[PDB]
């Protein structure tokens, strides 16, 4: 059956956290997030990969760089594109700049993605618990969530379909010994080390999809 | 889809 816990951080498949600054590209965070749990998976090897090589070229596939974006398009690009690459040769600069693609810097690459069925919170964590880390939207507008620090976000205003963020799920679990109670969802977020929990955030899980956690949720096939 | 950032 499934574990009552997961925390993919432990196993070595998560970066540190980063930063997106002044750039809407939290969709390209989520998405090479989700790649570099992949890459680790199949090579052993965790590399940092390029959210700004994402953000320059991949506006074909429909994203829009610094204004927005969707993590399943990122795979698309990835996919039609043959490659992605590095980090550290191809660095982040917060600003839509030109398309400096290198394929001799690509360290990872995807066939196209899986999607997980919209809503379906179980789906979800079968999801995490087999494959890594996830890529999921969620509606952040919240000054809640902007102040979050501690503790298992909930949020009354949050909406399940109008969602405007990318994340990463690197895990769940519970708070206490009963593990069916007082669950969470564990998410990296992109707003760097020093927002809410080193970087991270618990957001309630199995009440209802709060947030829109489980309504667009994908991962990278490798 | 795409998620309107800014």
């Amino acid at each position: 059956d499934l574990p009552k816990s997961v925390d993919w951080r432990k196993k070595g498949y998560v970066t540190p956290v980063k930063n997106q600054k002044q750039c809407g590209s939290s969709w390209a965070f989520s998405a090479t997030g989700a790649l570099e749990g992949q890459m680790f998976r199949k090579t052993g090897k965790l590399v940092s990969l390029s959210e700004q090589n994402l953000v320059d070229c991949s506006r074909p596939q429909g994203n829009q760089g610094c204004n927005g974006g969707f993590m399943a398009r990122a795979f698309q690009y990835v996919k039609e594109n043959g490659g992605l690459d590095s980090e550290e040769s191809y660095p982040y600069v917060a600003v839509d700049e030109i398309c400096k693609y290198r394929p001799e810097n690509s360290v990872a690459q995807d066939t196209g993605f899986t999607v997980v069925a919209p809503g379906k919170e179980k789906a979800l964590m079968k999801a995490v618990a087999t494959v890594g880390p996830i890529s999921v939207a969620m509606d952040a507008g919240h000054s809640s969530f902007q102040f979050y620090k501690s503790g298992i976000y909930f949020e009354p205003d949050c909406s399940s379909k109008n969602l405007d963020h990318g994340v990463l799920v690197v895990g769940y679990g519970f708070e206490g010994a009963n593990s069916q109670n007082s669950k969470y969802w564990l998410v990296k977020n992109s707003w760097g080390p020093e927002w809410g929990s080193n970087g991270y955030v618990k957001i309630a899980k199995d009440k209802n999809n709060h947030c829109g956690i489980a309504t667009a949720a994908s991962y990278p096939n490798v | 889809i795409i998620l309107k950032e800014k």
